[PDB]
């Protein structure tokens, strides 16, 4: 799965 | 704390729909729409406010779950774009399923795949009427 850092 | 409630929660020692799934308060007035387990005001207030917004990557901006997160997962189908926080699915589905999940390539999240039950995270069968009502 790709990630991402929350905003 | 989130943690030690759904500890409970496995040790059947507590029911999923007396806690609040988002952020582990006690205070339960209302049923979380999307998955099986407790709702409080506070997070149907952030729920109403952070849900279905999107970032400039195309996917949503917060966890499904909890409606914030720091690292989250993105669903790969285009229909959903939705996304879900490491420490809500290493709690919810289970310890070492957030690694799990992110070594899958590609991959269909917990409001996408059919099983619809993953762990303790249990996809409600009629979430687009409660959905809708929520808003409402
Ligand atoms: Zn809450
Ligand atoms: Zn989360
Ligand atoms: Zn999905």
């Amino acid at each position: 799965a790709r990630t991402k850092q929350t905003a | 704390s989130r943690e030690r409630l759904v500890y409970e929660v496995r040790q059947k020692c507590r029911n999923i729909e007396d806690i609040c799934i988002s952020c582990g308060s006690l205070n339960v007035t209302l049923e979380h729409p999307l998955f099986v387990g407790g709702m409080c005001q506070n997070c149907k207030n952030c729920f109403l406010e952070c849900a279905y917004q999107y970032d400039d990557d195309g996917y949503q901006s917060y966890c499904t779950i909890c409606c914030g997160g720091r690292e989250v997962l993105m669903c790969d189908n285009n229909n959903c774009c939705r996304c879900f926080c490491v420490e809500c699915v290493d709690l919810l589905v289970g310890p070492g399923a957030a690694q799990a999940a992110i070594k899958e390539d590609p991959w269909n999240c917990y409001m996408c795949g059919h099983k619809g039950t993953y762990g303790l995270l249990r996809r409600r069968e009629d979430w687009p009427s409660r959905l809708q009502m929520f808003f409402a």
